[PDB]
C-alpha cells in the first residue's frame, strides 16, 4: 500500500513525470498502473505502465498530446482490480525544463574558451526562447575550485577567459536549464564534459 | 468573440454517409475544445466528437466509434465531422461548439443542420 | 492553380527588422519548392530564400545569409521572411512563389509587397 | 573509372553510391563525389567515400526528405581533374532498410511465431507499404529451406512446426520490398537460430 503520495512535473511538451512509494520490495511493471485522463469533453483515460527507482519506489512517464496551461488531469493508482488512490495535477503549476545536451568546450583560441551546448526544445515551443542556462565548471579532483555561469542572453554558449583556469589540470563541465515560465524548477543537469586545461 | 456557421446536412439514406461543415469567424487554433453536439427531436443534446485543435487528437461518443470522424482545417478557420455508416438513430440537428479557457465546449453555438436518415 | 498572398511590408530604418508572411489558398506540404524573390527599383528578379516544405530545409543567397530567416508553418498554409540587419539595399518589392514538379519556382506568384529602407 | 557510379536510396535520409576504379586508389585521400539538389539556391554537398575493394569506393549521401521529384547531380572529382558527370534520381532507385530484432517464439507447441522491426517510423510512405520475405533453413543443410511471402504489413509470421524436421536447429532471416515502383531488396536481417522440436 501507498505511502507517500505521487507527485507529478511536467517537461511543457509531451513529457509528464510522477513519483511514489510503496512499503518494501514492490515491482512496479507488473503489480502497478497509473491511469490519467484530460478533463475534457469525451475524454478517454490513458495507462502508464510504472518503472521502479528503488524498493518501494516507482516512477511513469506520462505521455502527453500537448501542453497547455489550461490543462488537468486526473489521475488513478490501481494494483490489479484495487483502487489504492485518487488524484488530480496540472503540469502547468510544475514546470520542471528537459536537461541540456551536447555540452562541448572548444580549445581551438587562445585566451577565450568557448563553450556551446544545445536547447533541448523545438523552436515552436514556449520554453524555446525562455531558457536560463547555468554552467557549471570544476576541476576533477577538487570540487572546491569551481565557477556557475548565469546565461540568461538566450543562446546556449558561454566565452570565458582561459587565465582564469589553472593549467595542467583537467576540468570538467555541466549545464542545467530554467524557465522564465512561473512555477518552474531546475532541469537535471546535462552529461558533463572533460578537457585539459593548459596554454 | 467567436461566432460560428454549420453547413453540409440534407435527407441521407441509411448506410450512406454526409460530411458536416463549420466555418468560425476567428482563429480554429486558439480555441481549447471544439466539439459535434446533437439534438433529435424529442430528446435533450448530446456531444458526439470534440477535438483538442493544436495537436489534432480527437474523442468521440460509443455510439458513433468507428463511423464518425472529427477534423479541423486551421487555415480556413474549418471544422468537419465525417458521417459514415449512417443509421436511422442518427437522426438530428447537428451543432458545432466551442471554448477558450475550460473543455466544456459551451461557450461558443452555431444555429445547427438537420441529418434526416430514411 | 494555386493563388498566393503576401503580407506585412513598410517603411524601416537602417538596422531594423520586418516580417513578411505569404498565405496560399491550398496545401504548403504538397508544394515542392517554395521562395521569397525581390525586384529592387532598376534592377531585375532574384531569388533571396527558398524551402523544402516538408522538412523545412532552407536555402539563402549570400547576401542575406547571417540576416534573413524563411520558415513555414503547414497547419496555416503560411510562409514566413523574417529580416533583420535590414539596409538600405534591400529595398525592393518582395514576391512568395511556388511550383509543383520543378524546384525552379516560377509556376505561381503573389502580388508582391514594398519593403522601402531609408 | 571501370564501371559507373550507380546509386540507391532508402527514401529517408541516406543514399548509398558504387564504383569501381582503375588501379589500387585510397577514397578517403584523392577523391570526392560532390552532390547537389537540383532546387532554387542549393549548395553542393560533399561526400568523401570509403573503400570496399582494392579499386571499389562506396559514399553514403546524406539527405533530407526523399520526394519523387527530387534529382541530384554527380560530380566525381579527383583533386584539379573531373572523372565522372551524372545525376541521380532517388525515387528510381528504391532499396528500403533491412528489417531488425528478427525473434523466433517457441512457447506453443504446435506453431512457430516470427516477428521482427520495421526499420521505418510510422509517418514514412514505405511504412505501410513493405513486404517482407523469410527465409528458413537447416544450419548445416542449406537445400533444407523454406520462403514465406508477408504481405499483410505486419511484421510477423505463424508456421506449423511439424512442418520443419525435428531434434535439428534452423536459421531464419528477414529482407523487405517496397511494391511502390523501382524498389528491389533489402540487405538481410540480422539471422536468429532456434532447436526445432515438437
Ligand atoms: C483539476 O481537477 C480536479 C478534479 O476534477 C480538481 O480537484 C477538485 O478540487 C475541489 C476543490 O479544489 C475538491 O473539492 C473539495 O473537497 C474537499 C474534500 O476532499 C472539501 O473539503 C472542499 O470543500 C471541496 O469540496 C474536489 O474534491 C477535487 N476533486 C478531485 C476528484 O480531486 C482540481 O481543482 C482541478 N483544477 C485545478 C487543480 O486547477
Ligand atoms: C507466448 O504465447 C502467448 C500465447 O500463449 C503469446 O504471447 C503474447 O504475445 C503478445 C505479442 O508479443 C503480447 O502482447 C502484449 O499484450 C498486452 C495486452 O495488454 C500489451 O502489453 C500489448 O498489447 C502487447 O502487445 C501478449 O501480451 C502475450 N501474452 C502472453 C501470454 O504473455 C505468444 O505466443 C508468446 N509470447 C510472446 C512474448 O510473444
Ligand atoms: C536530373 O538532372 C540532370 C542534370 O540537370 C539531367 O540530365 C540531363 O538530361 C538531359 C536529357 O535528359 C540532357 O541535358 C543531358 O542528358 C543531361 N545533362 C546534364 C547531366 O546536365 C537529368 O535528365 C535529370 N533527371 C531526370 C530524370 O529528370
Ligand atoms: C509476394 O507477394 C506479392 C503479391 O502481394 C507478389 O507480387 C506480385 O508478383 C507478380 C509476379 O512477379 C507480379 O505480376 C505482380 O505485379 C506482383 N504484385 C504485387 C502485389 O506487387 C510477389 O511476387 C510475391 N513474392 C514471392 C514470390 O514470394
Ligand atoms: C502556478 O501559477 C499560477 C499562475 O501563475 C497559479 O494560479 C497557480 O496556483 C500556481 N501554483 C500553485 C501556487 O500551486
Ligand atoms: C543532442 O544531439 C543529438 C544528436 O547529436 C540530438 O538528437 C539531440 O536533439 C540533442 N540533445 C539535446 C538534449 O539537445
Ligand atoms: C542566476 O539565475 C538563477 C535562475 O535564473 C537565479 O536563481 C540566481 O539567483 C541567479 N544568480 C545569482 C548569483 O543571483
Ligand atoms: C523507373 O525508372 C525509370 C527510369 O529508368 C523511370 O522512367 C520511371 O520512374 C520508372 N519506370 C519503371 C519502368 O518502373
Amino acid at each position: 500500500k501507498v505511502l507517500q503520495e505521487p507527485t507529478c512535473v511536467s517537461d511543457y511538451m509531451s513529457i509528464s513525470t510522477c513519483e511514489w512509494k510503496m512499503n518494501g520490495p514492490t515491482n512496479c511493471s507488473t503489480e502497478l498502473r497509473l491511469l490519467y485522463q484530460l478533463v475534457f469533453l469525451l475524454s478517454e483515460a490513458h495507462t502508464c505502465i510504472p518503472e521502479n527507482n528503488g524498493g518501494a519506489g516507482c516512477v511513469c512517464h506520462l505521455l502527453m498530446d500537448d501542453v497547455v496551461s489550461a490543462d488537468n488531469y486526473t489521475l488513478d493508482l490501481w494494483a490489479g482490480q484495487q483502487l489504492l488512490w485518487k488524484g488530480s495535477f496540472k503540469p502547468s503549476e510544475h514546470v520542471k525544463p528537459r536537461a541540456p545536451g551536447n555540452l562541448t568546450v572548444h580549445t581551438n583560441v587562445s585566451d577565450t574558451l568557448l563553450l556551446t551546448w544545445s536547447n533541448p526544445y523545438p523552436p515552436d515551443n514556449y520554453l524555446y526562447n525562455h531558457l536560463t542556462y547555468a554552467v557549471n565548471i570544476w576541476s576533477e579532483n577538487d570540487p572546491a575550485d569551481f565557477r556557475i555561469y548565469n546565461v540568461t542572453y538566450l543562446e546556449p554558449s558561454l566565452r570565458i577567459a582561459a587565465s582564469t583556469l589553472k593549467s595542467g589540470i583537467s576540468y570538467r563541465a555541466r549545464v542545467r536549464a530554467w524557465a522564465q515560465c512561473y512555477n518552474t524548477t531546475w532541469s537535471e543537469w546535462s552529461p558533463s564534459t572533460k578537457w585539459h586545461n593548459s596554454y | 468573440e467567436v461566432q460560428l456557421q454549420e453547413s453540409g446536412g440534407g435527407l441521407v439514406q441509411p448506410g450512406g454517409s454526409l460530411r458536416l461543415s463549420c466555418a468560425a469567424s476567428g482563429s480554429t487554433s486558439y480555441r481549447y475544445c471544439m466539439a459535434w453536439f446533437r439534438q433529435a427531436p424529442g430528446k435533450g443534446l448530446e456531444a458526439v466528437a470534440s477535438i483538442r485543435p493544436r495537436s489534432g487528437r480527437a474523442y468521440y461518443a460509443d455510439s458513433v466509434k468507428g463511423r464518425f470522424t472529427i477534423s479541423r482545417d486551421n487555415s480556413k478557420n474549418t471544422l468537419y465531422l465525417q458521417m459514415n455508416s449512417l443509421r436511422a438513430e442518427d437522426t438530428a440537428m447537428y451543432y458545432c461548439a466551442a471554448s477558450d479557457n475550460d473543455g466544456n465546449c459551451q461557450d461558443y453555438w452555431g444555429k445547427g443542420t438537420l441529418v434526416t436518415v430514411s
